């Protein structure tokens, strides 16, 4: 896990092979895997790569880090209100000082996580000190240009 | 972090003892040659230097210690256990004041979730 | 030193910190009757501590008065700073920082969640200042001090409810004479009741108390503190009468009162400060008094049964495909494998090679098949003697010949050369 890297954001374009070739510029990448779904039977976005030493993990990650990659937001890692559709470049202190913009936050957000991978899976929770906060969220931040990603930002429950 | 934390200790001792706002011994050691980011603003250690500079000022009070004996303090331990129950009626009136601020903040929220966005008026 | 900037500073911090934790204890509500004990013991603790800290903080200020005249000096200045900054500029080499210079006194101020103690209270216990029988302050243990009173008297017609009525009297007439020998007993049992009224009130002045109880026993019981309409004034020590106020004052300097009697001021002045101690003890306390006397009322009126209570609180694939022959490995914790399929696969998996870890041996294809700890040990010798005999060393396997002679010498090894061209 510390000699592989997460990456996150990636489409249609890019491939198996073609993500050890880009990254063999950074290292040497000695395994590339894709976890393939069960409904499309395709990748999710996420996938890996073995490297032999922790350096050069290091240096992919450091180096493809927020990338555009066949125009998604390509990012390798060390492997109440809803945000959709996030760029996994981004951490949990880069989407608390995103959000402190808007309203104060609470406590420190967490994002969800693939029980695979583990990097990224799509969707963060974020909560808000009061609801003044949350409806400048829904907003301004829900439709915001992010890095190379739409976000969507909805409220998780709300009584009618 | 200790030497960091010791020269913030010795700048708050040397600008406690200044008789002006801008004539102090750190604003003649900044001109010296003398690198010290802690005494621009926009540093967020200089809101520590800055409780560090009102405690040395604190500290040179006259009941601080210098010229007078506190005997209140050291020798009545009912005012010290008074001092607390005020201290613990100010916090529970502070905790009020905030759950008030809570409940005016989520009728104001429940004001402006219920009225009509609809009515546009342009005059 | 900055005796007088730092070290005030820090004592006013400290001190601080001591009101802000006694602000949050006296804040927190409490459920229980020890546990509010062992907090206002805490309380005590740390007010004491404090009152130490500003009398040792109070104490530094006679060189301050000297030093202020150079310390406010606006002539001085940065040549001093600069001094102690270039005395502050040594090796920064000590990659490690210290969180603990605010955080230390506030985590020590404070308690955990399994238990409600101080770290400097975490070796105080309720259990070693009071008894079972007292309830942290509920009651007050008088048992022994029956037992005493029977055995002073010499006589069993004697109870409890006789000694707690004997007992509930201020300044009506004593069961027995004042010279006696119930005056030793008197004196134990006011140092008990004040042990006990300074341990059911950890949180108040005893100092304080001590002396306005002196102040009242020398300022007032000592000139007639009890006034008559022989009853006009009574003496506590000489345990006589008087006829007015000036026959007791020209009495209260006689030869009899003041040496020349077993009762006088100067042998007897002790227990009468006990039993003046013991009447303010029963005044203070008198309702813990009633409630013990209420306790073993209703200890006495109860059964046997209520005083233990009241002192208790294809069965053919099986045999097909390998299973019922089980095979064993001690290199894996005895643990028993099925199957030969299965047991065969198992040297490949995770427990065997944790196993295999713990000897230091890895695990590859020649340690398989093989069970016992002694001979993977033993095959492991053998393998390591095989592979360091066939690999290179040039060390030890070199022929260098040093131009020491350089024409002789040819015996010399990779390292005595390098000695010789040292
Ligand atoms: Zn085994």
């Amino acid at each position: 896990q510390d000699a592989t890297v997460y990456v996150g954001g990636l489409d249609e374009k890019v491939s198996e092979p073609l993500l050890w070739e880009l990254f063999l510029q950074a290292g040497p990448v000695v395994n590339t895997h894709m976890p393939k779904d069960r409904v499309t039977g395709q990748h999710q976005g996420y996938g890996f790569v073995e490297f032999l030493s922790e350096e050069d993990a290091d240096y992919a990650i450091k180096i493809m880090n927020m990338i555009k990659l066949y125009g998604k937001p390509i990012r390798v890692n060390k492997a109440n209100i809803f945000i959709g559709n996030l760029d996994p470049e981004i951490d949990e202190k880069l989407l608390y000082d995103t959000f402190s913009a808007f309203g104060v936050i609470l406590q420190t957000p967490k994002i969800m996580r693939d029980p695979d991978t583990g990097n990224s899976k799509g969707y963060a929770f974020i909560n808000f000190a009061s609801f003044d906060a949350s409806d400048a969220a829904i907003e301004a931040m829900n439709g915001q240009y992010l890095c190379n990603r739409p976000i969507t930002v909805s409220y998780a429950f709300k009584k009618d | 972090s200790a030497f960091d934390l010791d020269v913030v200790k010795l700048t708050a001792q040397f600008v406690a003892r200044n008789g002006r706002q801008f004539l102090t011994q750190l604003m003649q050691k900044e001109q010296r040659n003398y690198q010290f980011d802690f005494l621009r603003p926009q540093h967020s250690l200089f809101n520590y230097f800055t409780k560090l500079v009102e405690q040395y000022t604190k500290i040179l009070i006259p009941p601080k210690g210098l010229f007078s004996k506190l005997k209140k303090e050291a020798e009545n331990p009912r005012e010290v256990l008074d001092q607390v129950c005020y201290r613990v009626e100010w916090a529970k009136f502070q905790e009020r004041e905030r759950k008030k601020e809570e409940e005016e903040k989520e009728k104001e929220r429940v004001a402006y979730a219920q009225i009509d966005w609809h009515d546009f008026v342009v005059v | 030193m900055e005796t007088i900037l730092e070290q005030q500073r820090r004592y006013h911090e400290e001190k601080e910190r001591l009101m802000d934790v006694m602000a949050k204890e006296m804040l927190t509500k409490k459920s229980t009757l020890r546990d509010q004990i062992n907090s206002d013991h805490r309380t005590r603790a740390m007010q004491d501590r404090y009152m130490e800290v500003s009398g040792n903080l109070r104490d530094l200020y006679d060189d301050k008065d000297g030093l202020r005249k150079e310390e406010l000096n606006a002539i001085s200045g940065p040549n001093e700073f600069a001094e102690f900054y270039n005395r502050l500029k040594q090796i920064k080499e000590f990659h490690r920082k210290h969180p603990n210079e605010i955080c230390v006194p506030m985590s020590v101020e404070f308690e955990e969640l399994l238990k409600a103690r101080e770290n400097p209270s975490e070796e105080a216990q309720n259990l070693v200042e009071f008894t079972d029988e007292e309830g942290y302050g509920r009651y007050l243990d008088l048992h022994d001090c029956y037992l005493k009173y029977i055995n002073l008297k010499a006589s069993e017609k004697l109870d409890y409810i006789t000694y707690l009525s004997i007992f509930d009297q201020l300044f009506d007439i004593p069961k027995e004479r004042k010279n006696a020998e119930y005056k030793r007993y008197l004196e134990m049992l006011l140092e008990y009741l004040q042990d006990y009224t300074d341990r059911v009130k950890p949180l108040q002045d005893q100092n304080e108390l001590f002396g306005k109880i002196q102040a009242e026993f020398e300022k007032k019981w000592e000139n007639g503190t009890f006034p008559g309409w022989e009853e006009r004034a009574q003496r506590l020590f000489s345990t006589k009468g008087k006829s007015l106020e000036s026959l007791d004052t020209s009495l209260f300097a006689k030869n009899p009162k003041s040496k020349g009697t077993k009762r006088d001021t100067e042998r007897n002045k002790d227990i009468a400060f006990l039993e003046a101690q013991i009447y303010e003890y029963v005044e203070i306390l008198g309702e813990q008094r009633h409630l013990t006397h209420e306790n073993v009322q209703r200890k006495q009126a109860r059964t046997g049964e209520e005083r233990e209570e009241e002192e208790e609180e294809p069965y053919w694939l099986y045999k097909l495909h390998g299973l019922n022959i089980n095979y064993n490995c001690e290199i894996c914790g005895n643990y028993t494998y099925r199957g030969p399929k299965a047991f065969q696969r198992h040297f490949a998996e995770w427990r065997h090679a944790h196993g295999m870890r713990c000897l230091g041996i890895p695990n590859t294809a020649h340690f398989a098949n093989v069970t016992q700890i002694e001979d993977a040990v033993s095959l492991w010798a053998k393998l390591k003697l095989q592979k360091a005999s066939e690999r290179w060393q040039p060390d030890t396997e070199e022929e260098y010949e040093d131009s020491s002679g350089n024409v002789v010498n040819k015996k010399t090894y990779e390292d005595l050369k390098r000695q010789g061209l040292l």
